[PDB]
């Protein structure tokens, strides 16, 4: 059971800077059998260095592996708009072969707290039979974002979904919409419906909130 | 070179089997392994097994055992996955991947299992879901407060199948500050998604907002108007 771990979770970068990304091992390891691949955005993974520290063909020397033992790193000099991405490392020795979670390249840019917004059902969803409450976290950065929905001051697990855009071109934000999905009786029942949102731009979580039916 | 060629997007029902093809393209068949690897939506990659064709040297994921066969036709020169008792957590993009080695390979008759992939595949995507084609149910996200003048509208675009379904603002009119999130995957097999807009709040008693819902796949077309609830 050899387990890779990827640290940071997102690696943010200015054009020109030089990273540096790291994979763990749960073991000692060959540094034969250790691989690094980037895939960009919607397009198929691409092998980057094998055996640890061997840089793949056609791959340019902005890239090079190195590491021993249980560490292993990546590091990308003068990053360039091509480098965007996510970045994984794979064990492929023995019988069954292993990738770290990746680890994502993104802009950098200043901190910036997401403008909260929070949504009630329609009523025409309510004749429908389902009620959708929607949480709208707007134009914010860094990527790490939580967002917790409460109703009645009781805390809701298992019945929310959220999406995340692409970090904007213009501004290299995020925007991240959450869904609370609830049927329509388990709506009438309660009042106070609350998205509580804690990010690094924020001195402290954030509440936007609706009482149902304007109240 | 190498390259590696793979069948179409499959929709597969829940508790049903799966069946994907990888035809390479060029050097040997019988030197190097064909590994697996998936990807589900906003989740890193995962190996799922390789196999060594018709030397039969292959292991199968833990997580896949008693459930995943690979195999090949070796006249057609085809290597084959079969994922039995799908749930949606096998849902994804499915690449087949090889080390393309010393190509055609005169030096050496060997099969080799251990290799990092140069070569991969288009991959294949893999959709498990128990619901046939179905039009959007198209919702307002209606704005109201006392945000800097700036308030958020939009869309919430609910309940079809399959992907995809295109938003627009007043006939493309209106393209400042719209987020279209990506769809999701609801526990119901059906996608949902939502549109969103930032408007000066000073004229939203004035300008009329409408989002323009389209579903091919179902011909569906609807626009809905976004009004403040008053
Ligand atoms: C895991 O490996 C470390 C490092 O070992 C060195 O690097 C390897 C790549 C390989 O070349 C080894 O032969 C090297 O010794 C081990 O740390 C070493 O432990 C030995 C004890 O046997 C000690 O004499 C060395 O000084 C240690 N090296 C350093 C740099 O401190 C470590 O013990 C291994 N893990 C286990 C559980 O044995």
């Amino acid at each position: 059971e050899i387990v890779l771990t990827q640290s940071p979770v997102t690696l943010s970068l200015s054009s020109g800077e030089t990273g540096t990304l790291s994979c763990r091992a749960s073991q000692n390891i060959s540094s034969s059998w250790i691989a690094w691949y980037q895939q960009r955005r919607g397009q198929v993974p691409r092998l980057l260095i094998s055996a640890a520290s061997a840089r793949a063909a056609g791959i340019p020397d902005r890239f090079t592996g190195r590491g021993s033992g249980t560490d292993f790193t990546l590091t990308i000099t003068r990053l360039e708009p091509e480098d965007l991405g996510v970045y994984s490392c794979q064990y492929y020795g023995g019988s069954f072969f292993t990738f770290g979670p990746g680890t994502q390249v993104d802009v950098k840019r200043t901190v910036a707290a997401p403008s909260v917004f929070i949504f009630p059902p329609s009523d025409e969803q309510l004749k429908s039979g389902t009620a959708s409450v929607v949480c709208l976290l707007n134009n914010f950065y860094p990527r790490e974002a939580k967002v917790q929905w409460k109703v009645d001051n009781a805390l809701q697990s298992g019945n929310s979904q959220e999406s995340v855009t692409e970090q904007d071109s213009k501004d290299s934000t995020y925007s991240l919409s959450s869904t609370l999905t609830l049927s329509k009786a388990d709506y009438e029942k309660h009042k106070v419906y609350a998205c509580e949102v804690t990010h690094q731009g924020l001195s402290s979580p954030v509440t936007k909130s609706f009482n149902r039916g304007e109240c | 070179q190498v390259q590696l060629v793979q069948s179409g997007a499959e929709v597969k029902k829940p508790g049903s089997s799966v069946t994907i093809s990888c035809k390479p393209v060029g050097g040997t068949f019988t030197n190097f392994a064909i590994h697996w690897v998936r990807q589900a939506p906003g989740q890193g990659l995962e190996w799922v097994g390789g196999r060594v064709p018709v030397v039969g040297i292959y292991k199968y994921g833990k997580k896949f055992h008693d459930r995943l066969r690979l195999y090949e036709d070796d006249p057609m020169k085809t290597v084959f996955l079969e994922l039995r008792s799908l749930t949606s957590d096998d849902t994804g993009v499915y690449y087949c991947t090889r080390w393309r080695g010393c190509g055609m390979c005169p030096y050496d008759t060997s099969s080799y299992y251990n290799d990092a992939s140069d070569v991969w595949g288009p991959g294949t995507k893999v959709i498990v879901s128990a619901a046939s084609t179905k039009g959007p149910s198209v919702f307002p996200l209606a704005p109201s407060s006392k945000s800097g003048g700036t308030a958020a509208l939009g869309c919430l675009v609910k309940d079809y199948f399959p992907e995809p379904v295109t938003v627009s603002w007043n006939s493309g009119a209106l393209t400042s500050g719209v987020h279209t999130f990506p769809a999701v995957l609801q526990s119901s097999g059906l996608y949902s998604l939502s549109s969103v807009v930032t408007v000066p709040s000073s004229s939203l008693g004035t300008q009329t907002y409408i989002c323009n819902v389209n579903h091919k796949p179902s011909n569906t077309k609807v626009d809905k108007k976004v009004e403040p609830k008053s």
